[PDB]
């Protein structure tokens, strides 16, 4: 129906289909994600002998992906109660930090991996290919810092908002207001897409301009360049397109009637559960599908 | 411990010079040059520019090291693992010695050497650059002499294009590991250029494959 | 060889120099031991190989500054507040430290300038009869036992012939320096030490100083004239 | 060619005309040497930990 | 046809030696040492790890003080280590990085190295003018340098891939004696404790005992089925052990002129790269291609321990003259000090 949230006219819906859809979806992602990233993390520390700059960046991706997986049961417990949060206020602010910041952490440390591979094929003699393990660890700190700095304000946002007879926690609310966190969601996808798709296209073109594609093992690595650019689009496009339609509805219809948002609100949180599909497919695609 | 502490900081000063030299060494490309002596390796060496001879040349901000071991005349398998780790192997074969003999004709001596080096246990993935030299002399020689002297099973016109392409296929056929190692074959003129470019291209593909090894893709 | 410096100045500041020659100066740590007009030797400053650790005497800790220039092979000593207690002949000493090295093996010519806890080495004896051909023995003692856990006693023996720089005879109390005749011998027990000369010749006259190298504020023993 | 064959034969005869002893005589010497120096081998008999120059 | 007569005479001459060798084989080494007590399981721990080499290590040699050691590697550096404090006493850059052997002078003032350059270079450690400089380059070999050992402060003996060993005079740089008779490359040598004789294994699977003074071969030992990669003298000075490419080790007795014991196992199919005895001579330590240095009970021909601490081929081996440690270099560019 309607809800006044921090001096914006916002609309909140509590659909019955949410309880019967999202907890099933998030449950499968959590168990496999725990088996995927959890096993992968152990291999990095106690099963890997040598460490290079490329493997450090892949480690930071697993760290960000793993921390996001353990937050899923809190999301699952929120949806089985139909948007009824009964864990407190401070824990509510912490997960919103542990979800928005962790989602960039996975996204940031795969554009870095994509760019890392771009310099290893298209500019094989560049100096960036031989950065030290200390230089890699420093960059991972600065990239984690900009990840953190872009999501600290979520903690400062007092969002244990009461909704009728239920306490509701969410950073995604449909209402006519410009929010950095909403433009945060768009830039999480469009800007990396202009880098992942470009880097993957030049890697494949360069490996074909030279007659290197004849090698069987090189042509195996060509497909996995394509796969990572497809899993990223599959797991992130459905949420982004739905959110843009919501922005279109606000500009053309307005918040005067919070009934036209009945369907998009239900769909958006269904699609939002697919942005964690990527976090558990990464160990299969990035680490387990590597000859090393 | 006053003398002990001054000895520890001497070793640490040695430590950083060892690391400095290793950084410089890793920026050089190491190439092993082989042949049958009269194969024109001297010509090839001149193009890019007792014991073991080292040749230094650069191309496009890349530093190369060519090691010639043609003056050893010893058991090859007792010192061939010293070069396990070179970027590529430059093998030189003269095309004008198919009819000349050392008994056994000189061409089959190269094929015996090429087969042993290519299928060596220490070289299972190193790129082999095959240089077929003396293309001028071979072009004129086939007019007056037939290729059947070297290859009794050859059945083709004694033209430069058909005969030369047959010799290369015979050399590339000796590669048993056709899936884990690539042989780059080039025809070299005694007085020409752009041979150093061919080595640079073959070396770059090795570097690209090396980079993909570090990133885990290949 | 090595030499260099300035001589005449009133209460003020001056800078000394040393010009190393032909011994791979970059891998040697250097000292600035000084000697008063008729007292014994006394250490001043130290700069290690590669310009790492730098040490100064307690009496010149703030006023003096030691630096080296490995290119051009020069060693410097900068002095700012030059009192009257520090008029002396300043020597330059080379020393290299690895497992079996011999530090303080070469001493410079030295230059004079005029202005117009620690371990104490006693060396109680001061002068002995100069009769040649005998077996003269020189004794020494230290405030604390300078025997480290690694198993060597850091005691050094120097001989300053009349009119020239000191010359190392024995390093670490037993080891004979290169070029020194086998007449000289060194014995000790951690606290009390001895230097023995079997058949003294005409060139063995002069002051014999003892030095310690255990803790870095290292000190001499005022000498033992013959 | 003939000289090389003659030289090889001459050296082969020299190696023949040497004195030998029974194996039991030669084997007992290695047995005797090992037991005579069994207490001076730090690797065979580990010396006390305080006597190790590399442990501490 | 004098060639046929000479060849026939040699075959009968060779058979006479075999009959004489078989005559003196009263028993076997195993039977004599069957009553001896087994050495039992022997365990050695890595007491130190020396890092600083950036390529494969092909040779090391201890100093006579049992504290300093020199190691060679193909990064072009000869590093002198302080095995007690891990300190690097010296770091010597070589003109040619293809170095295959190391030697430490028993006096301690010199080290030697050589390799594919066919040259043995002598380095003066105790220089009054600062650093370490080269002293003599001994040229004259036609093949690569496989081993070298200081006889004294002025005499060195070298083996080469041209099937000959040589005895040099460092002061003049000329070959005092040339030792010929091998048909394959000489891969190793080992000076006697009395520094009067030495042995040398070659690629012809034969070992030859030489006389330094006279300069002629005295005995020839056969029995290996492939190249002899390593050779070492027994402490007693009357025996030596060989390490070959057929994954086997053999002990030869100088007086009996025949092999005594064989150190082989069906589980091992990799050839031996280095051998060395312990101070007592009871333990024979061998470095293998399977990345593990094996410890053998030399009297009983039983395996007694494994030095499994390397991630590549163990190229070199060493035991201190004091006998209190074993240093093991390998192709993973690390030297490990054991027990
Ligand atoms: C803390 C639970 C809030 C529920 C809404 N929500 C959110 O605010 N951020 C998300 O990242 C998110 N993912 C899914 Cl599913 N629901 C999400
Ligand atoms: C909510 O809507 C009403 C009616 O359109 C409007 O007057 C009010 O300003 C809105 N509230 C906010 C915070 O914009």
């Amino acid at each position: 129906h309607f809800l006044e949230i921090d001096k914006k006219n916002c609309c909140v819906f509590r659909d019955d289909f949410i309880v019967k859809v999202l907890p099933p979806v998030l449950g499968l992602e959590f168990i496999f994600g725990l088996l995927g990233n959890g096993l992968a993390l152990w291999i990095f520390c106690f099963h890997l002998k040598s460490w290079k700059s490329s493997r450090i960046f892949l480690f930071n991706l697993a760290v960000a992906d793993f921390l996001l997986i353990i937050c899923l049961p809190f999301l699952m417990d929120n949806y089985v109660r139909r948007w009824d949060w009964k864990f407190g206020d401070i824990p509510c602010r912490l997960m919103l930090f542990m979800l928005a910041m962790n989602r960039q952490g996975s996204i940031i440390f795969l554009t870095v991996v994509a760019v890392d591979r771009y310099f290893r094929v298209v500019h094989p003699h560049h100096a960036l290919n031989k950065i030290s393990n200390r230089t890699a660890a420093i960059i991972s700190c600065l990239l984690w810092g900009i990840t953190i700095g872009l999501t600290v304000h979520l903690l400062k946002k007092k969002m244990p908002i009461q909704n009728g007879g239920a306490n509701l926690c969410s950073s995604f609310s449909i209402c006519h207001t410009f929010q950095w966190h909403e433009a945060m969601f768009l830039l999480e996808f469009f800007l990396p897409l202009g880098i992942i798709l470009f880097c993957s296209a030049r890697i494949i073109w360069s490996l074909r301009q030279r007659q290197m594609d004849r090698h069987a093992k090189i042509k195996r690595a060509i497909t996995f360049i394509m796969v990572v650019a497809i899993v990223f689009v599959i797991c992130f496009l459905p949420s982004v397109v739905v959110r843009i339609r919501i922005f279109w509805l606000l500009h053309t219809s307005g918040t005067q009637n919070c009934e036209v948002y009945r369907s998009v609100d239900l769909a958006f949180f269904i699609t939002l559960s697919f942005t964690y599909m990527n976090s558990m497919l990464d160990p299969v695609v990035y680490y387990f599908s590597s000859p090393s | 411990s006053a003398e002990d502490k001054a000895a520890v900081e001497r070793s640490k000063m040695i430590d950083r010079n060892l690391r400095e030299d290793g950084e410089k060494a890793a920026r050089e490309v190491k190439l092993l040059l082989l042949g049958a002596g009269e194969s024109g390796k001297s010509t090839i060496v001149k193009q890019m520019k007792t014991g073991i001879v080292e040749t230094h040349f650069t191309f496009k901000d890349l530093h190369f090291k060519m090691f010639d071991v043609g003056a050893q005349r010893s058991e090859r398998k007792k010192w061939i693992h010293c070069f396990e780790g070179v970027a590529a192997i430059i093998f030189c074969v003269a095309l004008s010695d198919y009819d000349l003999v050392l008994e056994m004709n000189r061409m089959h001596e190269s094929m015996k050497l090429f087969d042993s080096i290519c299928n060596n246990k220490w070289f299972t993935d190193t790129s082999i650059i095959l240089f077929l030299n003396k293309k001028d002399l071979f072009e004129e020689k086939i007019k007056k002499s037939p290729l059947t002297i070297c290859y009794q099973e050859y059945a083709g016109s004694n033209t430069y294009e058909e005969a030369a392409a047959y010799i290369q296929c015979q050399f590339e056929d000796l590669n048993k590991r056709k899936d884990t190692k690539e042989i780059y074959t080039h025809f070299t003129c005694s007085t020409d250029t752009k041979n150093v470019q061919f080595v640079f291209d073959a070396v770059t593909d090795v570097i690209i494959k090396n980079n993909l090894k570090d990133c885990g893709l290949f | 060889v090595e030499s260099g410096g300035g001589l005449v100045q009133p209460g003020g500041s001056r800078k000394l120099s040393c010009s190393a020659s032909g011994f791979a100066f970059s891998s040697f740590g250097m000292h600035w031991v000084r000697q008063a007009p008729e007292k014994g030797l006394e250490w001043v400053a130290y700069i290690s190989s590669g310009s790492g650790t730098i040490y100064y005497a307690d009496t010149v800790k703030g006023r003096f500054t030691i630096s080296r220039d490995d290119p051009k092979n020069t060693l410097f000593l900068q002095m700012t507040s030059l009192r009257s207690e520090d008029t002396a002949m300043y020597y330059c000493v080379r020393s290299i430290y690895y497992y079996g090295s011999s530090p303080f093996d070469f001493w410079g010519q030295g230059t004079t300038l005029t202005v117009s806890s620690d371990i104490v080495m006693t060396q109680a004896t001061s002068s002995v009869p100069v009769t040649p051909g005998e077996s003269v023995s020189i004794s020494c003692r230290s405030s604390k036992s300078l025997l480290h856990s690694n198993g060597n006693t850091y005691l050094y023996w120097f001989l300053q012939r009349p009119g020239q720089s000191p010359q190392l005879l024995i390093y670490r109390m037993s080891n004979l320096a290169s070029g020194v005749p086998d007449r000289f011998s060194g014995s000790g027990s951690g606290t009390a030490f001895t230097l023995t000369i079997s058949r003294l010749e005409a060139e063995d006259v002069g002051v014999y100083y003892c030095m310690q190298h255990l803790e870095y504020p290292l000190t001499f023993g005022a000498g033992t004239k013959l | 060619s003939i000289a090389q064959a003659r030289k090889l034969v001459e050296q082969l005869k020299m190696e023949a005309n040497i004195d030998r002893i029974k194996v039991s005589k030669a084997a007992a010497d290695l047995m005797a040497y090992c037991e005579a120096h069994a207490k001076e081998d730090p690797l065979l008999t580990p010396v006390p930990a305080s006597e190790n120059p590399f442990r501490e | 046809s004098e060639l046929d007569q000479l060849r026939q005479e040699a075959e009968q001459l060779k058979n006479q030696i075999r009959d004489a060798r078989k005559a003196c084989a009263d028993a076997t080494l195993s039977q004599i040492t069957n009553n001896i007590d087994p050495v039992g399981r022997i365990q050695m721990r890595t007491r130190r790890t020396l890092r600083g080499h950036l390529a494969k290590i092909y040779a090391m040699h201890w100093g006579t003080d049992s504290r300093l050691l020199v190691s060679a590697s193909q990064d072009g550096k000869l590093i002198i280590w302080d095995s007690y404090t891990t300190n690097k006493v010296h770091a010597i850059p070589l003109r040619s990085s293809w170095v295959m052997t190391c030697a430490y002078a028993p006096s301690g003032n010199y080290v030697a190295c050589g390799g594919l350059d066919n040259i043995c270079s002598i380095y003066n450690l105790k220089t009054r003018e600062g650093n370490v400089r080269v002293s003599r380059e001994l040229a004259g070999h036609t093949g690569y340098l496989s081993c070298c050992r200081f006889l004294d402060d002025n005499q060195i003996v070298t083996s080469s891939g041209d099937t000959t060993c040589a005895l040099w005079d460092i002061e003049t740089g000329q070959q005092t004696t040339t030792f010929t008779g091998h048909t394959g490359d000489v891969m190793s040598l080992s000076l006697a404790p009395d520094t009067r004789l030495f042995v040398s294994g070659a690629c012809d699977a034969s070992a030859k005992l030489w006389d330094v003074r006279e300069g002629m071969c005295r005995q020839t030992f056969t029995g290996h089925e492939s190249d002899i990669n390593a050779i070492c003298f027994f402490p007693n000075g009357n025996a030596f052990a060989t390490g070959s490419d057929d994954a086997t080790c053999r002990l030869f007795d100088l007086r009996a002129d025949q092999e005594l014991m064989t150190y082989s196992h069906d589980n091992i199919i990799c050839g031996i790269t280095s051998v060395s005895f312990s101070k007592s001579g009871r333990l024979l330590l061998a470095g293998y291609d399977d990345f593990n240095c094996n410890v053998w009970d030399a009297l009983k021909a039983d395996r007694a321990g494994v030095l499994a601490g390397h991630d590549n081929r163990v190229s070199c081996l060493g035991v201190t003259d004091d006998g209190m440690a074993v240093a093991t270099g390998s192709w993973d560019s690390f030297l490990k000090i054991w027990n």
